[PDB]
RNA sequence: AGCCGCGGUAAUACGGAGGGCGCGAGCGUUACCCGGAUUCACUGGGCGUAAAGGGCGUGUAGGCGGCCUGGGGCGUCCCAUGUG
RNA sequence: GGGAGCAAACCGGAUUAGAUACCCGGGUAGUCCACGCCCUAAACGAUGCGCGCUAGGUCUCUGGGUCUCCUGGGGGCCGAAGCU
């Protein structure tokens, strides 16, 4: 059966990438899309449009990525070079703001849900509350 | 005790000039400056490569014969700069200099530092006017390092006390040549000290 | 002109009939402190052709590295064969904490200061390009915001 | 001068290879299936001949030495005849793993021909024993065979020449790593990342070949004054 | 002799000497605790051949779950406070 | 109950230094049916079970369609990315 909502989509994403697809298509939530929201934020995607595959609604994320590389491999860079969950579902993952973590030295983003929402790290302590922490980007 | 021996070996175990002989280490006698390879039968054979551990050690013995104190404390003076808020190899020295022992052979007092030791222990030594015979002791700054007044005509303090309109104290320092005082301006910087010790070298031996 | 440590040494085994033949291996670094460091691996009939030779391969495995104030600029991990290499950056004051090899190339390629781990299997060699590959992976406070956001760079800065 | 839809498709540049051989990275390109075996999209050869003129133009203009690569049969003299016209290195013969990762290892065997050439002119070759004067003779041939295009390569090229990015994507991944740029000629079969300046169109279509050539070694010789 | 190991007439390994390194009123050996040991693996592991997928199903306790809005606030976050 | 043929144990012959075997000529259990037990296996893809995502190429069985081809479900081989 199907499971993770959202682990799903870092996974479509994620394969997505590693192949080097223009775009890439994921079944609308209002999760999904305010995950999205930040993801463009911060400059890891181009940006997710609303569009309906076949009479069924969907969110069509556009990919970004690094520019072309040279030597003999030249395939550029996800912008996204890891993505990746941790409130896993049964084994979840609620942190404070002291409990609230930083990523790649500051280089990167962790995603919370909290009482006020969608949230960065930055944009999570800079409000000064926290909730289940949720993926892990740069 | 204290390490007691044969001291212009280690002028040459390390292969550099350790000034502990003191007024005899600047001629061309202290032991180094005739014969530079370390001891014994095999002194002057082909050297090898030395393990990252050798250098990890050599660079720490240096600095801790080079300033005349055994290991036992060598260690908890750097643990305790470890334990303290600011870089490790720059506060280290720091409290080699606030040790009484090397606050006399830089304030002029002596010949080398096992001997500038044997003023300390002995009841020769003011520090903000009273007397000390503590090497294990920490000087802070604005502290008063002269001498007690009985001692003052004794000629080892005095032809010592000469020299000093040769030579210049260092920065951290003022010496009162004829009032026979001397003052801890500050620590110092590892701008001033110019040993021939890596110190990062000898943290890397206490890290493993 | 560039200073070169040198890791490890090893003689291998070929066969043949009427005793064994052999070929020495040799694991050699390269690196200006300030930014740069190679690395070589070796083989050849006679030892010290072998180190010589490594010393060549070095010079063209070059990495350019983010260096800032001696250190690491974020956290990094990397797997290659099962031997996990860890780094992390350190303070001023705390300086080259990693085993054997990491010491040899990290220091050579300019490190004051650094935290480190191996794991697993801890194979010198794999180890070895491990790191080489950690660090061709570093990124930097400037590589990135404009690996990223950089679409449309020199509007954002 | 310049280049039309019209020209191209006379020649066999819509003319695809099959689908049975056939590399799906070459997505972007193509038509349709005309009978099972692709039509590439000349609207899209327009783009990718634009852009990979100018950067020959440049070339020629900062006076680059251009290799010439093409070793399918119907090619070879054609890579020739086109090469010569425009003052060229070609591997036309047979590629060799080296000649790029290697120059040294091979150009210490070009001097061993222009050293046979003289020793041929002068007559001291006669005074050898005659064994050794056919069987040094043999030599010869076989370095003016083999690389009567490389020696006019004197050091390493600006760029090089493919017709066929799947037949010496030897080649190709030579200049890969010595950072050479690439410029193929490609139809379907053929890993199209791999290259930079690359033309979609036939790999063995000697009315392809043929123009593409040709059309390049103008806007080379134009692009050098003559 | 802690581990692999040295000794069968050239022993840097055994016993002595000279020489050497480390420590110093302590230096060693034995016993136990943790680290090493991401060799109990929350952080931080694995099963095709390396130790390891139940010989195959069914289904109970239990664990887990898709899209749209609203009520509760048990969890989880937040602030003040009493305690520690 | 059934027993043609095969065929542990067993009876002979041959080989070999010896042959409790390989080879040969017979031979009960048993394999066969029933009904109840036994409940192991190199029970083997040596890969537990569902769902979502990630170049394709040919082959082969089986379905549907505007059947030059498109699209479902299977069994095979070669290969992208990636794993090892
Ligand atoms: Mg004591
Ligand atoms: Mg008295
Ligand atoms: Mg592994
Ligand atoms: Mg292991
Ligand atoms: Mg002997
Ligand atoms: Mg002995
Ligand atoms: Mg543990
Ligand atoms: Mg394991
Ligand atoms: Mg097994
Ligand atoms: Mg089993
Ligand atoms: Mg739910
Ligand atoms: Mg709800
Ligand atoms: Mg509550
Ligand atoms: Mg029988
Ligand atoms: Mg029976
Ligand atoms: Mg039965
Ligand atoms: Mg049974
Ligand atoms: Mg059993
Ligand atoms: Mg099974
Ligand atoms: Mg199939
Ligand atoms: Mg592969
Ligand atoms: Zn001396």
């Amino acid at each position: 059966m199907l499971t993770d909502p959202i682990a799903d989509m870092l996974t479509r994403i994620r394969n997505a990438t590693r192949v080097y697809k223009e775009s890439t298509d994921v079944p609308a939530s209002r999760f999904k899309e305010e995950i999205l929201r930040i993801l463009a934020r911060e400059g890891f995607i181009k940006g997710y449009e609303r569009v309906d595959v076949d009479g069924k609604p969907y969110l069509r994320v556009y990919l970004k990525y690094g520019p072309r590389r040279q030597g003999p491999d030249p395939r550029p860079e996800q912008v996204i070079h890891h993505i990746r969950r941790i409130s896993k579902p049964g084994r979840r993952v609620y942190v404070g703001v002291k409990e609230i973590p930083r990523v790649r030295r500051g280089l990167g983003i962790a995603i919370l849900s909290t009482s006020k929402g969608v949230l960065t790290d930055r944009e999570a302590r800079k409000l000064g509350v926290g909730g289940e922490l949720i993926c892990e980007v740069w | 005790g204290r390490y007691i021996g044969p001291v212009c070996r280690l002028c040459r175990r390390e292969g550099v000039k350790l000034y502990l002989k003191g007024e005899r280490c600047y001629s061309p006698k202290c032991a180094m400056e005739r014969r530079p390879y370390p001891p014994g039968q095999h002194g002057q054979k082909r050297a090898r490569r030395p393990s990252d551990y050798a250098v990890r050690l050599r660079e720490k013995q240096k600095l801790r014969r080079i300033y005349g104190i055994s290991e036992r404390q060598f260690r908890n003076l750097f643990e305790e700069a470890s334990k303290k808020k600011g870089v490790t190899g720059s506060v280290f020295l720091g409290l080699l200099e606030s040790r009484l022992d090397n606050v006399v052979y830089r304030l002029g007092f002596a010949v080398s530092r096992r001997q500038a030791r044997q003023l300390v222990r002995h009841g020769h030594i003011t520090v903000n006017g009273r007397r000390v015979d503590l090497p294990s002791y920490r000087v802070r700054p604005g502290d008063e390092i002269a001498v007690a007044e009985k001692s003052r005509n004794l000629e080892l303090i005095r032809q010592n006390l000469e020299a000093m309109k040769g030579r210049k104290v260092g920065p951290w320092l003022s010496l009162d040549v004829e009032g026979m005082k001397g003052k801890f301006l500050r620590l110092p910087d590892r701008e001033d000290l110019a040993l021939p010790v890596n110190e990062q070298l000898v943290i890397e031996f206490y890290s493993r | 002109d560039f200073e070169e440590k040198m890791i490890l040494i090893r003689r291998t085994a070929r066969m043949q009939a009427g005793g064994r033949r052999f070929r020495f291996g040799a694991l050699v670094v390269v690196g200006d402190r300030q930014g740069r460091v190679g690395l070589g691996f070796g083989k050849a009939p006679e030892v010290p052709l072998a180190v010589q030779k490594a010393g060549y391969y070095a010079r063209r495995n070059m990495v350019e590295v983010p260096l800032q104030n001696g250190t690491i600029p974020h956290e990094i991990e990397v797997e290659f064969g099962a031997s996990k290499i860890v780094l992390k950056p350190a303070a001023p004051g705390t300086g080259v904490i990693a085993g054997a090899v990491p010491r040899a190339i990290l220091e050579l390629a300019g490190v004051t200061d650094i935290l480190t781990k191996e794991l697993g299997s801890r194979n010198p060699i794999n180890i070895a390009y491990a790191t080489m590959e950690a660090l061709r992976q570093l990124r930097t406070k400037a590589d990135v915001e404009r690996l990223r956001k950089g679409e449309a760079h020199a509007q954002a800065q | 001068v310049e280049i039309t839809v019209k020209e191209l498709l006379e020649a066999g540049v819509h003319f695809g290879h099959e689908r049975k051989r056939w590399n799906p990275k070459f997505a972007r390109y193509i038509y349709a299936e005309r009978n099972g075996i692709h039509i590439i999209d000349l609207q899209k050869t327009m783009e990718e001949l634009e852009r990979t003129f100018r950067f020959i133009e440049d070339l020629a203009m900062r006076g680059g030495t251009i290799l010439f690569v093409g070793t399918k049969k119907q090619a070879q003299d054609i890579v020739r005849m086109e090469a010569e016209r425009a003052g060229m290195p070609y591997v036309n013969q047979r590629w060799l793993g080296g000649m790029l990762t290697n120059f040294k290892t091979i150009s210490q065997r070009v001097h061993r021909l222009e050293e046979l050439e003289a020793l041929f002119a002068s007559p001291e070759i006669e005074e050898r024993p005659k064994k050794e004067q056919v069987r040094l003779k043999h030599e010869l041939e076989r370095l003016q065979k083999y690389l009567s295009g490389f020696r006019l390569l004197k050091r390493l090229p600006d760029a090089i020449f493919v017709v066929d990015p799947t037949k010496e994507a030897i080649a190709v991944r030579e200049a890969r790593k010595l950072f050479i740029p690439v410029i193929a000629l490609a139809d379907t079969d053929s890993d199209p990342d791999l290259v930079d300046y690359i033309i979609p169109g036939n790999d063995d279509a000697i009315r392809s070949i043929q123009l593409i050539l040709s059309r390049a070694v103008d806007l080379i010789i134009q692009a050098r004054g003559g």
